[PDB]
C-alpha cells in the first residue's frame, strides 16, 4: 500500500500520500473553542473547530496552537489535530497506511516517545517512523551535501550534511522563527495606531506580514529612504475596511532574523549561526557547504532574502570561497516533497518501526536503531 | 369602488416595478464584484511577478 | 399539547398558539377604573375594563398602561391582564399549557422572578420560559447572524447575534420608543392650536402619528420645502369632526429617533447606537453584522425609515462594507413569530422551567441555566 | 374610505423605493465605469510594455 507523509510542523499541517509533488490538504494547526455564550437553539454548535474551519469562524473563537516551538504543549489538542487530518482532509483510515513524521533536531524525548505511542495505540497505525525535518529538506533539494538552514515557523535549525553522513556536533537550532516575527509585527504597528491584541487578530497581523514585509538589502540606507520619501509606504485593507499604511515597518519586522536583539534575544542572527555551523565542521568540507547552502521553511519566502544572506555570509567567509545559496521556488513545501521522496523509496522500506517491535520493546523503541 | 380599484392597480404596479428594479440592481452588483475580483486577482499577479523578478 | 406563546409587550399584548402564522388576540394594554359617577341603576357597570373593551369606552375612562419601559410597575394591574389573555381572549385554561413569555434585555431582575411567581403561583401553568425580545425576531427572519434593532413601544434595544452565539458586552438599550414619540407630537400639535390632554386623546394623537407621520430621508431639505409649498399638509378627521391639518409635524415627530436631543435625552439617534454596538463586537464579524442588519418591531414602521437608516449607517462605516437593512412587511409581529418558530421545536422542548424545578428551588431559577 | 387610504400610502411607498432604487443603480455603474477605466488604463500601459517586450 501507500505511505502518508504527515508532516506536523508548527502553524501549518501538510499532509500528502507518498510520490506526490504536493501535499493533499494544507491548514493551520489551530483549535479554538467558543468564547461567547450562544443563544440559538438547534444551530449545531460544536465545542471546538480544527483546522481550516476555524480561520473562518475565528471571529468568535479563542484559537490556540497546539505546538509552540517545535515541542508539542498540549497533547489532547495535538491528538484532536491529527484524528482530523487523517478522517476529513485525506479520508483514509490509519490502519492500512505507514506514517512518517517529521520532527524538529534536539527535541525532547518525551515528544517523541509520547508522539509514537499516540500513533501506535490511538490510532493503530501499522508502521511509522520520524525523521529529522532538515534530512528531508536536503532529499528534496536532489543534493547530498549541503548545510540546510531550514526556518521554519517554530524553531530554525542549522542541520550541515556532507556526502550523507551528519554532523551531530554542528547543529545550531535558534528558537526564533515566524512566530516571533509576528509577534514583534504586532508590537512595532502600535507605533503608528493599529492595535491588535486578541488571539484572532494574531492572524490579521500574519496575513499582513506574509503579503506586505520584505527583507532589506542593507539596513541603514532602507532605513534612512523610508525616513525622507514615502515611496515605501503600501497600503492594505483590514477584513472590514479602514485601510492601513505601513511604513518602515515593512523591512523592520524581518530583519529580526539578522539581528534577534530586536526582540531581546541575545544569539546572533541567522547570517552569522549558518557561519559558526560550518566552523565547526571539518576543514576539508567547509568549501563544499561554501558552495551548497540550502534554503527551506517557510519564513524564507521573504523577497529578497536570498541575497540578504549570500552578502552576509560573502562578508563573514574568506574571499576566495564562493557562496551559493539555493532557494528553490518551491521553498515551503521542501521538507514534504522530500518526506514523499524519502517514503518512496525502496531501499527505506525496511526501516519502518514495525508494530510487533514495539509490542516487545515500548515506545523506547525510537531511540534505538530504528532511528 | 372604481377609485380604489385604479389606486390598487397602479400600487401593484409599483410593487412589480421595484422588484424589477431591486432584481437588476442585484444581477449589476454581481457584475461588480466579479469585476473587482478581476481586479484583485490582476494586481495579485502583478505583484507576483514583481516579487519574482526582485528576487529573481 | 401546545404550547402559549405570549408576548407582553408594552403598548400592545399579542398571543396565540404556537405554531401558526399570527397571533391570534392582538389588543392594547391597558386598564382603565371609570372617573365619573354613574347614575343609571342596574346598567351592570363593572369596575375596569381591560384590553380592547376600553378602547371603546375610553370616553369615561382613565386609561393607564401597566407597563412603562419594559419594566412592570403595576403589578396587580398586569396580572388583570394576563387573566383576561387567558380567559377571553383565548379561552383555554392555563393549568394545561405551557407558556413562553418575552422580556426586553437589561430589565430589572426582580421583574422577571415575580413574573415568574405570578405564573407559577396564581395561573398555575404546567411549565414557563422566558426569552429575550431580540433572539425571537432573529428566528422569525429564518437568519442565523444580524444585529436586531427592536425598537418597540415601550424601549429599543440593539442585540448584536454571530452564528447563535450572542454578545452580551455589545447590547445597547435606549428607552426612547414610540410612547415618547406620542407625548412629543402631542407636545408640538400644540404649536397649531390643538391641544390634546386627557389620557384618552394620547390615544387619538397615537392615532394621528401611526396614519400620517413618516420618516424623511433628508430632515433639512424636508424642513425648508415644508415652510415654502403646501404639498405635505394633510388632513385629518378627529372622532367628532373638526379636522386638522399636519404640516411639517409629520416628519418632525419621528425624527426624535434619529435626534433624541429634541426631547432633551442625551443620548445618539438609532442611526448611531446601531454603528456603536457593531464597533463594540470583534473586528473578524464586522462584514456579516453590517450586510444583515435586521429591524423589527412596531415603531419601524414609518414609511421610509429603511432608508433613512441605510444612508445614516452608510455615511458612519468604511466605504468597502456593503450595507443592507433587512425589513420584513411583518415587522409588528416579528417577534411573536419567532416565538412560535421556537416554542414549536423539537430540539428546544426540555428547555422548558418544569414546576418541580420551581418548588425547589424557588421563583430564582430564572436566572440559573434554565434562563 | 379605508382601503383608497392604505391603497395610496402603499403607492407613494413604492414610488419613494423606486425613486431610492434608481439613484443607487445609476451611482453604482458609474462606480463599474470609474474601475473599468482604471484596468483598461493599466491594460494599455501593459500592452505597451508588450509592445516594446516584442523588441526585447
Ligand atoms: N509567502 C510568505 N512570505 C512570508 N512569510 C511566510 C510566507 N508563507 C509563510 N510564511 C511564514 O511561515 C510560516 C509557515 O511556515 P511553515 O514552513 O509552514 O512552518 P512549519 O515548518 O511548521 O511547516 C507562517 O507562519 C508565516 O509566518
Ligand atoms: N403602522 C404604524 N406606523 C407607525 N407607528 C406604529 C404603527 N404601528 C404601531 N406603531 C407604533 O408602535 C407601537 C406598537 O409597538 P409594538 O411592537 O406593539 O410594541 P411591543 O414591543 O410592546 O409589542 C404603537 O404604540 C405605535 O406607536
Ligand atoms: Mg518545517
Ligand atoms: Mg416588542
Amino acid at each position: 500500500t501507500t505511505a502518508l507523509v504527515c508532516d506536523n510542523g508548527s502553524g501549518l499541517v501538510k499532509a500528502g500520500f507518498a510520490g506526490d509533488d504536493a501535499p493533499r490538504a494544507v491548514f493551520p494547526s489551530i483549535v479554538g473553542r467558543p468564547r461567547h455564550q450562544g443563544v440559538m437553539v438547534g444551530m449545531g454548535q460544536k465545542d471546538s473547530y480544527v483546522g481550516d474551519e476555524a480561520q473562518s469562524k475565528r471571529g468568535i473563537l479563542t484559537l490556540k496552537y497546539p505546538i509552540e516551538h517545535g515541542i508539542i504543549t498540549n497533547w489532547d489538542d495535538m491528538e484532536k489535530i491529527w484524528h482530523h487530518t487523517f478522517y476529513n482532509e485525506l479520508r483514509v483510515a490509519p490502519e492500512e497506511h505507514p506514517t512518517l513524521l517529521t520532527e524538529a533536531p534536539l527535541n525532547p524525548k518525551a515528544n517523541r516517545e509520547k508522539m509514537t505511542q499516540i500513533m501506535f495505540e490511538t490510532f493503530n497505525v501499522p508502521a511509522m517512523y520520524v525523521a529529522i525535518q532538515a534530512v528531508l529538506s536536503l532529499y528534496a533539494s536532489g543534493r547530498t551535501t549541503g548545510i540546510v538552514l531550514d526556518s521554519g515557523d517554530g524553531v530554525t535549525h542549522n542541520v550541515p550534511i556532507y556526502e550523507g553522513y551528519a554532523l551531530p556536533h554542528a547543529i545550531m537550532r535558534l528558537d526564533l522563527a515566524g512566530r516571533d516575527l509576528t509577534d514583534y509585527l504586532m508590537k512595532i504597528l502600535t507605533e503608528r495606531g493599529y492595535s491588535f491584541v486578541t488571539t484572532a487578530e494574531r492572524e490579521i497581523v500574519r496575513d499582513i506580514k506574509e503579503k506586505l514585509c520584505y527583507v532589506a538589502l542593507d539596513f541603514e540606507n532602507e532605513m534612512a529612504t523610508a525616513a525622507s520619501s514615502s515611496s515605501l509606504e503600501k497600503s492594505y485593507e483590514l477584513p472590514d475596511g479602514q485601510v492601513i499604511t505601513i511604513g518602515n515597518e515593512r523591512f523592520r519586522c524581518p530583519e529580526t532574523l539578522f539581528q534577534p536583539s530586536f526582540i531581546g534575544m541575545e544569539s546572533a542572527g541567522i547570517h552569522e549561526t549558518t557561519y559558526n555551523s560550518i566552523m565547526k565542521c571539518d576543514i576539508d568540507i567547509r568549501k563544499d557547504l561554501y558552495a551548497n547552502n540550502v534554503l527551506s521553511g517557510g519564513t524564507t519566502m521573504y523577497p529578497g532574502i536570498a541575497d540578504r544572506m549570500q552578502k552576509e555570509i560573502t562578508a563573514l567567509a574568506p574571499s576566495t570561497m564562493k557562496i551559493k545559496i539555493i532557494a528553490p521556488p518551491e521553498r515551503k513545501y521542501s521538507v514534504w516533497i522530500g518526506g514523499s521522496i524519502l517514503a518512496s523509496l525502496s531501499t527505506f522500506q525496511q526501516m519502518w518501526i514495525s508494530k510487533q517491535e514495539y509490542d516487545e520493546a515500548g515506545p523506547s523503541i525510537v531511540h534505538r536503531k530504528c532511528f | 369602488s372604481d377609485k380604489l380599484k385604479e389606486a390598487e392597480t397602479r400600487a401593484e404596479f409599483a410593487e412589480r416595478s421595484v422588484t424589477k428594479l431591486e432584481k437588476s440592481i442585484d444581477d449589476l452588483e454581481d457584475e461588480l464584484y466579479a469585476q473587482k475580483l478581476k481586479y484583485k486577482a490582476i494586481s495579485e499577479e502583478l505583484d507576483h511577478a514583481l516579487n519574482d523578478m526582485t528576487s529573481i
